[PDB]
Formats: C-alpha cells, sequence, structure tokens
C-alpha cells in the first residue's frame, strides 16, 4: 500500500469509465436498451419517443 | 371459445407471412403495441400464442 | 385536399397511422400541421341502386 495515491486515481478513473459503459445497459424507461432493437421493432413516431 | 374460457393455441416452428394480415381489409381493428405491424416480416419470434 | 372515403377509414387520415388508404391512397407526413375535416354525406354521395 505504499503507492496507494496513484492507484487511487487509476482506480477512480477506471471505475468512472466502467460506470459510463454500464449505463448503456439501462433502458431508462424505454422498451429496450438496444437502439437497433427499437429501430427494427417500431415505426418512427413511437421509435422517436 | 367464450371469453371466460378463451382458447390459447401455440404457434411454433413455422415461417409466418404477416403481410396477408396487414393487407386484408376484413379486420376492423389491427393494432400492435410492442412492435410495428410492417416490421413483423423482418423479425424472428418464439412463444407465439393466439 | 378533398376526397370521399368510408366511415371507418376516417381514423386513417392522421399522422403516424397504419392503414390502407394511408399507404396506397393518401399519406400524411409525421410533421403534418393543419386540420382534417369529416362529415357524413349519405344524403348526397349514395344511391339506392
Amino acid at each position: 500500500s505504499a503507492l496507494g495515491k496513484l492507484q487511487d486515481v487509476v482506480n477512480q478513473n477506471a471505475q468512472a469509465l466502467n460506470t459510463l459503459v454500464k449505463q448503456l445497459s439501462s433502458n431508462f424507461g424505454a422498451i429496450s436498451s438496444v437502439l437497433n432493437d427499437i429501430l427494427s421493432r417500431l415505426d418512427p413516431p413511437e421509435a422517436e419517443v | 371459445a367464450s371469453v371466460y374460457a378463451w382458447n390459447r393455441k401455440r404457434i411454433s416452428n413455422c415461417v409466418a407471412d404477416y403481410s396477408v394480415l396487414y393487407n386484408s381489409a376484413s379486420f376492423s381493428t389491427f393494432k400492435c403495441y410492442g412492435v410495428s405491424p410492417t416490421k413483423l416480416n423482418d423479425l424472428c419470434f418464439t412463444n407465439v400464442y393466439a | 385536399d378533398s376526397f370521399v372515403i368510408r366511415g371507418d377509414e376516417v381514423r386513417q387520415i392522421a399522422p403516424g397511422q397504419t392503414g390502407k388508404i394511408a399507404d396506397y391512397n393518401y399519406k400524411l407526413p409525421d410533421d403534418f400541421t393543419g386540420c382534417v375535416i369529416a362529415w357524413n354525406s349519405n344524403n348526397l354521395d349514395s344511391k339506392v341502386g
């Protein structure tokens, strides 16, 4: 644990990137989190929503 | 069947042409909810029930 | 734009509708602005034969 100050910054940046990548898996109230599924399932008036 | 004893039929292992359902004018209501009616020929499904 | 249709087909003169005269007779855009006007004309546009 001698080099914990640099490893803390590295872990925080990697964890922020992992959270930002993980946030793509959430649909945020939509029917799906995948854009291609929405674009292949729905007409543009509701796919727009 | 009547609505209290509604009949459930499984649909599986078939290729389905929904365009004969879209192009028929015999249906008074043809309303789809989770999918566009015109995209039904472009997708693959399982657990299809009538 | 004036035309004559059936009584059940008046729901298809609208943006974002799926239907028959919407596809092959008269299509409205998704960004359509204006008013659709419909009234019964059984006394004028109908014959007993």
